[PDB]
RNA sequence: GUUCGCGAAGCUUCGUGGACAUUUGGUCAAUUUGAAACAAUACAGAGAUGAUCAGCAGUUCCCCUGCAUAAGGAUGAACCGUUUUACAAAGAGAUUU
RNA sequence: GUAUGUCUAAAUGCUCUUAUUUACUAACAAAAU
């Protein structure tokens, strides 16, 4: 019948951190919710993980859905790609990944864990207001070879909404030009090495 | 959670120094760890007979004893034990000493030895 | 398979249509502390406050009550009270164990009396056989505080012991007073005889302990 | 620390009883030896508490010392402990407050 | 008269209403809310509020709305809603008392499932196959921190703070016991009594000890286990009579 | 070859309900979200278990605050379940964590490619799972594989050292990996919360396990005995009786282990006859069983060290017979 | 007098009557079994007092 | 005689219908995935979609429930009709 | 508020008839009194058998850990006690009618 | 595999000693050239 309200994400952020100090008799159901949502919880996991932002991407806006309650959120679309263009991206990202190793004397490698053991993971709102996202991975293109593809490329959705390359917003189907398929072959000379 | 536990959880704020300084200061204090008479379990090398109620307990039987530290010391420094012991029947306060001279033990007022 | 619930006229409304939800294994009933459908109505659509059922179907049946009010499913009495009329003309005994009153519950004996109340010939007969069976100022000389003070409202802080039987009224106004006094059992300010004696007596025995 | 009582004396457990004590005022009145000496304990809960655990105490040696072998020479030694016992929690009904 | 007396109550403000729980235990248990680890400590602890209802007694948005059910947290005495709460906040008059009379069996004045069995130590919302208007007080040296008070004065406190509370029965204070028995008119009153004094002070502001009120125990108030001795049976079996007679006078 | 039935799936059902609603949401948003909610689950079960005294650290790595008491331990002892869940949530944390960090200024854009790279790789290291389930073993070597690979590719003409991205295929790994226990955990999770919320009422022993077997049958073997007992002849008060009969069944039993002839007089012949087939039966079974555990002992299949013991035993009683 | 502790929902076989079984309502019921019953709790009364 | 063809069809049936439901019950009981009338007034039971976080069946518990055995009616165990060699 | 019509003042404003949209949520209300457990102190303290020890079951209106129809729980818990009648036949001696 | 069970009314800071342990647990396993 008629679609799920979109409800502002900051309903739902008011909601995580309302249960975090859960010790009245207020919530009691609250704790029974959660409780039962470990059953869910694996599948969760799955959801987030598969949404990660790919490295051609600064941050990845996603679909969600939460129980009221706040016991558990499932990242809900499914990420699905075009596939060739997916691939010259990854192919760039190589690329650019290549060019980095070859610039850096030393290359600063994480530490594990990234937070401490007794630190709580900062809530979102601390970095909400912090600066633009520093830039992502997207490898330096030229206007004369990959004329076509430049423009839309390194994007969320890989190819824009509204266009006639792809079905639509749903995302289901794509029918590409020539030279724009051609650019994306030649930049996925890494990975598409194919016999 | 596991017998074999590598790492158990401390506070963010654990100065182990300060912590086992005030654990000291709280163990003058303290019922058990400032007393006499600490529990062992043991078996009795002796096999003796309960001086009361005559209850013959043989060799190798299982007790929970209470192992107590004898100032006198044999010789300078190597120490020697008083090992309580019940007998099953009657509730009476069987012990031994362990007088490492003879690489044995010596009875001490609860039974007698046979 | 599952049995209707068993909600009485009072207990569910006065209107031609409620719409309820049943809950399978919603609760324990509270007599007998097994698992039963709850069935719970709003009364009227916008009435504030739910009505539950307390108790299990089984339960309900065996005691003959409503599902809700817990009363008498013909005569809508407490059921000690509606027991007890039955009595009057043995009463039920709940077993109040955790194990014992599951068992109870599940017995299907109608208790007791409840046999009484279901039948139109029992019940009727025992109403019948009902019906031929009943056809400031001090204070002195038992009976409860909540009337005392309802009569001295009607005649216009209240202390009474019992023990005593020494009810020190204190209105705290000369007015209220002076008017109690004029628009009117022994009652002076801050067979007469026998009745001082007894007060004497119900004094000394408030006094000795 | 096999047998428990090694585990409650472990230094983390005695930091963690302290830490109580500090933040809230958990004490365990159980776990420490009550004082000999009253007249050091200045307030007043700390003393309810003792005279409780010395009550129980008492309750204890009470339970044990009308065992079947009566004979015996232990029941005997505790009726003396259970008298030093009623003297305690007599004293600990102290008249200043 | 609560109507005309005032609209306003606000007792208690959402910003003091309640720490969540008091420390027993070494940690705090997410789940029960309560301190585990650990066992020391009476646990019992004096109400910081209190209904003073003459003041406090209003309209709420429950009157208008037509709630049955009276305010447990404005019977305690901190009701943060105030005039805003659904649930009703006066002294259950005898009106209010009648139009709840149907439900009265199953639940409480405050809307609250009553139970087949008494609880062991007939410590709260009595049973609905027993139905009672009779408190036990208790722990009334607590209540009074110690206080060498007079039997008959501690008798006259408690009279002061019931007979506010719900038209009163009859009461009865005993030395030997150590006790207040009351008995009210209507279950729902004694209910709300009960909800009222659980765990309050008898002391009053002219006592030299009203700043540490608090540091004391309250009032145990619970439910009366019927008195053994034989008039007051039979002062019960009248009553018990006269009701069995009203009942049949309904039927016919 | 998948399901044809099943279209609804998990998330449909979940928003075909009124409990819950959807936003868009910032991805580490939302994964912060999971990292709060999921320890919270965590904590909240413990609590619900009552070992209070097994901390979550943030990072999910459980372990103990005291050192526990034997009965505490026995009480607090989580299993495969749970501990896998926590694993995961600790994986979860870990990638979530590290886009974090790229989102603050912490740490560059290839940096935070090369971290989610060996933290995929290095799941195996980084966090039990594998002790937990170690099937997760096979996707940690698949994950080393694709490095190795990755890596050769990646390092032709540049030399050795850390800064590979290219996390995809390991990611791909995982996700696949994820999607198996999600059933698994469902399962088992879900299992552990309906125990909490309502626990078991009488559990049925299984004697194919090769624990218990030998006793139960010898049960059955007796009970069959006194069976057999009981349609022979007419007894008042035989529960007496059949002690008496079980207690000749198992000397009789005896005697033929030793290779003693069981005569009693009193024995009536036909009960007699009737222990002497059931011994007989017995035997059958015994000597066979017996003859079987020798023959995989000879192999090398999976023996018992106290059931090959037992064969020992056994056959030499045999051999001495 | 204090009672035995329960450790997971046990009876008090005092009360409650424990797992009753039927009288078994026969045919030639008469009704001076109750009167006997309560002629014999009157005894056990007396004893008490 | 031999029961009747129909007859034992309609029994089939019968108990097919039911087992059927039975197992659809337990089924539906299972925690995996994958109107009325009161007296003379009548009445619309519902279903509310609990929440699907929250114990499906809040009311049960595992509880031992002992049983009595309830045979009203009494069953006629009807029979028939050396000492020591036995 | 949207608006599609009527009637008055100067397409702008008032006054009206309609259409559109139409009964949420609660088995719950925020601290002691409707029921969590460990822990702690004290006191004892470990299946047969003489002793020491393994494992398996079994009964139950006992459960716990365990995903568990694995496995593990003090041999997981309590079982170790009480125990006089479908009551007969024969012989001998004694008091009462 | 670090057993177990009953039992429960609702002085302050100070420092100095160490190349150790009155340490405890045994459920686990047991052979020679
Ligand atoms: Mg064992
Ligand atoms: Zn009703
Ligand atoms: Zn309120």
């Amino acid at each position: 019948y008629t679609p799920k309200a979109e409800m502002p994400p900051e309903h739902l952020r008011k909601i995580i951190n309302t249960h975090s100090d859960m010790a009245s008799k207020m919530y009691n159901t609250d704790k029974k919710a959660f409780l039962g949502a470990l059953k869910y919880l694996p599948h969760a996991i799955l959801k987030l993980l598969e949404n990660m932002p790919h490295p051609w991407e600064q941050a990845k806006e996603v679909k969600v859905l939460y129980h009221t309650s706040g016991a558990i959120t499932f990242v809900n679309e499914t990420p699905r790609v075009i596939e060739p263009v997916y691939t010259a991206q990854w192919s760039a990202t190589w690329i650019a990944m290549r060019r980095e190793k070859r610039d850096r004397t030393h290359f600063k490698r994480m530490r594990f864990p990234p937070f401490d053991d007794d630190e709580p993971p900062l809530s979102y709102e601390q970095h909400i207001e912090n600066i633009e996202p520093l830039d992502p991975i997207n490898l330096p293109l030229d206007s004369q070879d990959d004329e076509y593809v430049k423009d839309w490329l390194y994007d969320s959705r890989p190819l824009e909404e509204d266009s006639k390359k792809v079905n639509g917003t749903s995302y289901k189907k794509w029918s590409f030009d020539l030279p724009e398929m051609s650019n994306l072959y030649r930049l996925s000379t890494p990975l598409r090495d194919e016999v | 959670s596991e017998r074999k536990a590598i790492n158990k959880y401390y506070p963010p704020d654990y100065n182990p120094l300060e912590a086992e300084k005030l654990s000291r200061k709280m163990a003058k204090k303290l019922k058990t760890m400032n007393k006499s008479h600490a529990s062992i379990r043991l078996m009795t090398p002796f096999s003796m007979r309960c001086l009361e109620c005559n209850e013959y307990i043989p060799k190798s039987r299982k007790f929970n004893g209470k192992k107590e530290l004898l100032k006198e010391k044999y010789l300078d420094s190597i120490k020697i034990y008083r090992l309580t012991i019940s007998c099953p029947r009657c509730a009476n306060s069987i012990a031994f000493r362990t007088d490492p001279g003879n690489s044995d033990y010596v009875m001490e007022v609860g039974g007698v030895r046979n | 398979n599952e049995p209707p619930p068993n909600i009485c006229e009072q207990c569910l409304g006065d209107e031609a249509n409620i719409r309820m939800t049943k809950i399978p294994q919603g609760s324990e009933c509270k007599i007998c502390t097994l698992p039963f459908t709850l069935y719970h109505f709003k009364t009227s659509k916008r009435s504030n406050n739910i009505i539950k059922t307390l108790i299990c179907v089984r339960c309900a049946t065996q005691r003959n009550i409503c599902q809700c009010c817990m009363l008498d499913s013909r005569w809508h009495i407490p059921i000690q009270l509606r027991d007890h009329l039955i009595s009057l003309v043995v009463m039920t005994e709940e077993a109040k164990n955790d194990m014992m009153k599951r068992f109870l519950s599940l017995k299907n004996v109608k208790l007791g009396g409840a046999q009484i109340t279901s039948d139109p010939s029992e019940a009727d007969n025992i109403v019948d056989k009902l019906k031929n069976i009943l056809l400031s100022f001090f204070l002195y000389n038992s009976i409860p505080e909540w009337k005392i003070t309802d009569t001295v409202s009607q005649l216009l802080s209240l202390i009474v012991n019992h023990k005593a039987k020494c009810g020190g009224l204190r209105f705290q106004s000369s007015e209220l007073g002076e008017r109690f006094v004029s628009k009117i059992f022994i009652i002076p300010w801050s067979t007469a005889e026998n009745i001082k004696l007894s007060l004497s007596l119900n004094k000394l025995i408030q006094l000795e302990l | 620390m096999s047998r428990n009582v090694d585990k409650a004396n472990s230094v983390l457990v005695r930091f963690q009883e302290q830490q109580a004590e500090s933040a809230g005022g958990y004490k365990d009145y159980s776990r420490y030896q009550r004082p000999r000496n009253v007249s050091k304990v200045k307030s007043i809960k700390e003393a309810n508490e003792w005279k409780r655990q010395v009550s129980k105490e008492i309750k204890q040696k009470s339970t044990r010392i009308y065992d079947p072998s009566l004979n015996e020479m232990q029941i005997a030694e505790l009726n003396d402990e259970l008298n030093n016992l009623f003297k305690e929690w007599k004293r600990w009904q102290w008249h200043i407050d | 008269s609560w109507r005309d007396k005032s609209a306003k109550v606000q007792v208690k403000e959402s910003e003091l209403p309640s720490s969540i729980p008091a420390q027993t235990g070494l940690t705090f248990n997410i789940w029960y809310n309560k301190w585990s680890q650990g066992f020391a400590g009476n646990t019992r602890f004096v109400s910081p509020f209190a209904l003073q209802p003459q003041l406090h007694s209003g309209k709420t948005r429950g009157d208008n709305d037509g709630q049955l059910f009276f305010c447990l947290f404005f019977a305690k005495g901190m009701c943060c809603l105030g005039p805003k709460c659904e649930y009703l906040h006066h002294i259950p008059d005898e009106e209010d008392i009648g139009k709840l009379a149907l439900r009265t069996e199953v639940l409480d004045c405050f809307g609250r499932e009553k139970f087949a069995d008494y609880r062991e130590d007939m410590g709260g919302i009595g049973s609905f196959r027993k139905k009672n208007k009779t408190l036990y007080v208790g722990g009334i040296d607590g209540a009074l921190n110690s206080k060498h008070l007079k039997p008959a004065q501690i008798e006259s406190r408690i009279r002061f703070v019931f007979s506010r509370l719900g038209d009163i029965d009859r009461i009865r204070y005993v030395e030997s016991k150590n006790c207040g028995f009351v008995k009210f008119k209507y279950q729902a009153n004694a209910e709300f009594a009960k909800e009222a004094m659980s765990n309050q002070t008898l002391l009053l502001p002219s006592d030299k000890e009203w700043d540490d009120r608090r540091e004391g125990t309250g009032l145990l108030v619970k439910w009366a286990n019927e008195d053994p001795d034989p008039a007051a049976q039979k002062r019960l079996q009248e009553e018990l009579k006269l009701e069995s007679l009203n009942m049949m006078v309904h039927l016919i | 070859l998948p399901t044809n039935h099943n279209k609804t799936k998990l998330l449909k059902s979940l928003k075909n309900t009124k409990y819950f609603q959807q936003t868009t949401i910032d991805w580490v948003e939302a994964g912060l979200q999971l990292c709060r909610q999921g320890h919270n689950m965590l904590n909240l079960l413990i609590h619900r278990k009552g070992l209070t005294y097994l901390h979550l650290d943030y990072n999910f790595n459980l372990k103990p605050t005291k050192t526990l008491t034997t009965k505490e331990r026995k009480k607090s002892r989580l299993g495969n379940s749970f501990h896998l869940m926590r694993e995961l949530l600790k994986m979860m944390k870990l990638i979530v964590d590290t886009h974090v960090q790229f989102r603050l200024g912490n740490v560059d854009a290839f940096q935070l490619a090369d971290g989610i790279h060996y933290i995929l790789n290095h799941i195996g290291q980084l966090t039990g799972i594998y002790r937990y389930k170690y099937k997760v073993m096979h996707q940690i070597r698949a994950c080393k594989d694709l490095k190795h690979i990755i890596y050769y590719k990646f390092n032709k003409n540049l030399g050795k050292g850390p800064g590979c991205g290219f996390w995809q295929p390991a990611w791909r790994v995982w996700l696949n990996f994820l999607r198996g226990t999600i059933p698994l955990l469902e399962r088992y999770i879900g299992n552990l919360i309906t125990r909490q919320f309502e626990g078991r009422s009488n559990e049925i022993v299984k004697t194919t396990t090769k624990q218990r077997l030998d006793a139960y049958y010898d049960l059955e073997l007796r009970n069959s005995v006194m069976d057999d007992i009981l349609e022979m002849m007419p007894e008042s008060i035989r529960q007496k009786k059949a002690r008496t009969i079980l207690q000749h069944l198992s000397e009789a039993w005896r005697c033929w282990k030793a290779n003693i002839p069981w005569d009693v007089p009193g024995m009536p012949a036909p009960i007699k006859k009737i222990i002497e087939r059931y011994i007989k039966s017995k035997a059958d079974a015994w000597v066979s069983a017996a003859h079987y555990n020798r023959e995989r002992i000879k192999r090398g299949a999976h023996v018992e060290k106290t059931m090959v013991k037992k064969n020992l035993g056994r056959l030499t009683r045999l051999w001495i017979k | 007098v204090a009672i035995k502790k329960p450790k997971k929902k046990y009876g008090t076989d005092i009360d409650y009557n424990e797992d009753i079984v039927y009288e078994q309502a026969p045919m030639p019921g008469i009704y001076d079994t109750s009167t006997e019953d309560r002629q014999i709790k009157k005894k056990f009364e007396q004893f008490e007092r | 005689p031999l029961p009747t063809k129909a007859e034992i069809q309609e029994c089939t049936a019968r108990t097919k219908s039911y087992i059927q439901r039975l197992v659809n019950a337990k089924l539906a009981n299972s925690n995996n995935r994958a109107l009325l009338l009161n007296n003379s007034h009548h009445i619309e039971v519902v279903s509310k979609q609990m929440d699907p976080l929250l114990p499906r069946f809040v009311g049960k518990k595992a509880r031992k429930v002992v049983a009595p055995t309830e045979n009203d009616e009494v069953v006629p165990v009807l029979h028939m009709d050396d000492p020591n060699e036995w």
